[PDB]
């Protein structure tokens, strides 16, 4: 599990079938909610990559490489051979999208991939609604192989085609995509795989990333079966298809959530009781390798109560090894800063991006601490240091990923961000 | 056998101290007719304050951390078994409250609900029998009458500006669709499961016709009580207030629409008020007032003239001739 | 790159 790719698309253009064209696997659960347009899931596919003196970019099926995301016009290339397929680096895509409401989705899953691959719709309007939006909640935790993955051409018409993508990426001063390149894609024709499909991985290396450090890892999936009238020997933890961020997990490997439901007399936060964990099972993605490598996910199998992973309420929990790093307050402070409009909308007002509404006493506030929206009641908050207010005594890592949301209707906004020191 | 109620602790009060927080009359008159065998739910730091409350019953009953509103109920299942009122913290009380429960006896119903002293609810003719709730934005969409409900029942009489007071006068059936039922939720919202016209035990669905919540509902103060327990000075120009014992009664001073609690120091000169002021607040030195909801653990003297201006608590400040814009304090 | 230029050379003959 060696390199994770992420494509990063927002609003309107569709994210199923070209997800289903250059990558294989789509991603599917259970009272899903998939997509209206593009998804609100991580879209998710399991790779095995060889090249055998051929640009394209194929799958672990060793015989073709096409898609399927235009009914007519197909034009294609070398696809390469059969024989017991082979692999160059343990990589496989995922996709973080970008509606508003995936603040879980969106950020549990970002920091933890390893290449980013930002899109450009095509199915909006003349005015860009949410294009510097959904790439600045990625900001703070830093990801570093990020490219402009160009999308759709095709039903654009000429008035709004080959100049406005550069004012895109001039519009994005919130988002790094400065030292994001061009490598396009086509969202329905799909045209010439061998260089469109190549340098997303070919060009995209090994990111910064440490081998035998502690696995600090903050989850992405619990999931279980027991439905009322279920099996006997359902005895598991964590089922998960689990992206990892950092530190080999091997076979009797060591990692603990330090507080999970906190201790007696639940106004401390430690006692010195690590949690025993010994991951065994591991699924590389269609096979089982115990031996887990960084950055690259891993179908994690760990062994906890089977009654707490139902239902996935541990959206980024810290998992994190012996040598207790992470800190021991309950009154946390961030280094943030304001987003300049108030956008997710399109109009030509100006007047809903007035202002930026701070921090109050007798007012309420949530944060996305990793993908956490904790809370509660303020005293006395100044003007320009971010000191949130909570209820849970957590001892996580850094909370260099938060999106401060703040109601204005039914849906919450974006106002705020931060670096934990 | 009736012999129980609760009421919730958070709707859908920690710092909100009137002269007591929210929890005055509601026992009073709950408990000046009866119910002194009752289960009170509660969440912690407000746990912990149920000497001077003075009660001739009180089970507090505490819970997880981050949690809802029927997981309440659903946690305190396992010991009710009979007839069961529960409650709110959005109500004055300014009703013999009788009246409803012997309607709801009256049925032999299994629902109520209190809507008296954007919105849009309906009942009969009678004035008791019920269809359901209009919000001002859950329906965007317009309104929907079923057809039958209104094919048997001839009028509807939309109600346009009256309040909710969260009451449910209740019964088993709908905690045990609850309880096995667990993930619906939103006991305010939980309306649409009423099915007046379409089972596990001939139905009976029906009803009968407070604070600003955020925390505050400071504005309703302004209630008599149903002051008199006070050191007394009988020199002020006082109108419309209340104090209770132990308090500093000086002299040099005018009130109206005022308040004042237990061991404030009220001594010097002030002026008249149109302000409530929680226990512990100083006033010292000559102070005109206007529009300032003071809590507990307030002081100041020599030149304050509040115009406007509510409070909390931890008040640190002398001197401030004061525009109308209200601030933290 | 090669392709843009290679779509508006090649596919755009038959593309709106």
């Amino acid at each position: 599990a060696t390199i994770n790719i992420g494509t990063i698309g927002h609003v309107a253009h569709g994210k199923s079938t070209v997800v289903k064209a250059i990558s294989g696997v789509h991603t599917v659960r259970f009272k899903n909610e998939l997509e209206r347009n593009i998804t609100i899931k991580l879209g998710y596919a399991n790779a095995k990559i060889y090249k055998l003196d051929d640009p394209s970019c194929p799958r672990p099926e060793c015989y073709r490489s096409c898609g399927s995301s235009t009914p007519d016009e197909f034009p294609t290339d070398i696809p390469g051979t059969k024989g017991n397929f082979k692999l160059v680096r343990h990589v496989s895509f995922v996709d973080c999208p970008g509606h508003d409401i995936l603040m879980a989705t969106m950020l549990n899953g970002a920091a933890v991939m390893d290449a980013a691959l930002l899109l450009i719709a095509g199915n909006e309007s003349c005015p860009q609604p949410q294009t510097s939006e959904h790439l600045a909640a990625i900001e703070i935790m830093k990801l570093k192989h990020i490219l402009i993955l160009q999308n759709k051409i095709d039903l654009v018409k000429e008035s709004q085609a080959k100049e406005q993508y550069e004012q895109i990426l001039a519009f994005v001063q919130g988002t790094v995509a400065e030292g994001a390149p061009i490598i396009p894609i086509s969202a329905q024709l799909k045209y010439n795989i061998e260089v469109v499909c190549e340098y997303i991985v070919k060009k995209i290396p090994v990111p910064p990333r440490d081998f035998t450090s502690e696995p600090r890892l903050i989850v992405i999936r619990s999931f279980d079966v027991n439905k009322p009238g279920c099996e006997v020997d359902d005895l598991k933890g964590g089922v998960a298809g689990g992206s990892i961020l950092k530190g080999v997990l091997k076979v009797g490997q060591e990692i603990e959530v330090r507080p999970g439901i906190v201790s007696k007399d639940s106004e401390g936060k430690l006692m010195c009781k690590p949690i025993f964990s010994k991951i065994v099972s591991l699924f590389a993605e269609h096979n089982d390798l115990q031996y887990a490598a960084p950055g690259g996910l891993i179908g994690v199998g760990t062994k906890i109560d089977p009654t707490l992973c139902r239902a996935d309420r541990m959206v980024g929990q810290v998992l994190g090894a012996v040598g207790a790093l992470p800190e021991i307050f309950t009154e946390l402070e961030i280094s943030y800063f304001l987003l300049r409009r108030l956008l997710g909308v399109r109009t030509e007002g100006d007047k809903k991006a007035a202002k930026v509404q701070k921090l109050s006493k007798n007012e309420v506030l949530m944060v996305n601490i990793g993908s956490l929206s904790t809370g509660g009641r303020v005293s006395a908050v100044k003007a320009d240091l971010g000191k949130i207010v909570l209820t849970n005594p957590v001892c996580t890592e850094v909370g260099e990923k938060i999106a401060l949301s703040r109601r204005v209707e039914k849906h919450w906004r974006l106002i705020g961000w931060g670096q934990i020191r | 056998m009736e012999f129980q109620a609760v009421v919730m602790a958070v709707g859908g009060p920690l710092l909100p101290v009137g002269n007591k927080p929210l929890i005055w009359y509601p026992l009073n008159l709950l408990e000046r007719v009866g119910f002194e065998e009752v289960i009170v739910v509660t969440t912690k730091a407000l746990c912990a304050e149920f000497k001077m409350k003075m009660k001739p019953d009180i089970v507090c009953i505490p819970d997880d951390a981050d949690m809802g509103t029927a997981d309440s109920l659903r946690y305190i299942y396992p010991k009710l078994k009979t007839d069961v009122l529960v409650l709110s913290c959005d109500l004055i009380t300014d009703v013999a409250l009788h009246e409803v429960v012997d309607l709801f006896r009256a049925y032999d119903a299994s629902l109520a609900m209190l809507m008296r002293k954007r919105d849009f609810i309906g009942v009969d003719s009678t004035g008791k029998r019920l269809l359901f709730m209009a919000n001002e934005a859950d329906l965007d969409e317009e309104l929907v009458i079923k057809g039958s409900i209104l094919q048997k029942h001839p009028r509807i009489r939309f109600h346009t500006g009256l309040v909710d007071a969260h009451l449910y006068c209740l019964k088993k059936y709908i905690v045990d669709f609850l309880m096995e039922n667990g993930s619906i939720t939103s006991i305010r919202s939980e309306l649409i499961p009423y099915l007046v016209r379409k089972s596990s035990q001939s139905l009976d669905i029906y009803s009968f016709i407070a604070p600003y919540d955020a925390c505050w509902n400071a504005c309703r103060g302004d209630r008599w009580e149903d002051s008199s327990a006070q050191i007394v000075s009988k020199h002020l120009v006082g109108v419309d207030s209340l104090i209770g014992p132990e308090t500093q009664i000086g002299e040099k001073s005018s009130i109206k629409r005022s308040v004042i609690g237990s061991s404030c120091l009220i001594k010097d000169r002030v002026t008249i008020t149109n302000c409530l002021l929680m226990n512990s607040v100083t006033v010292e030195e000559g102070s005109n007032i206007q529009g300032s909801v003071i809590c507990n653990n307030a002081v100041i003297e020599k030149g304050a003239d509040i115009k406007d201006c509510l409070i909390g608590s931890g008040q640190r400040i002398e001197a401030k001739a004061k525009r109308v814009n209200e601030v933290i304090v | 790159d090669y392709t843009y230029e290679e779509l508006l050379n090649r596919v755009f003959n038959i593309m709106r």
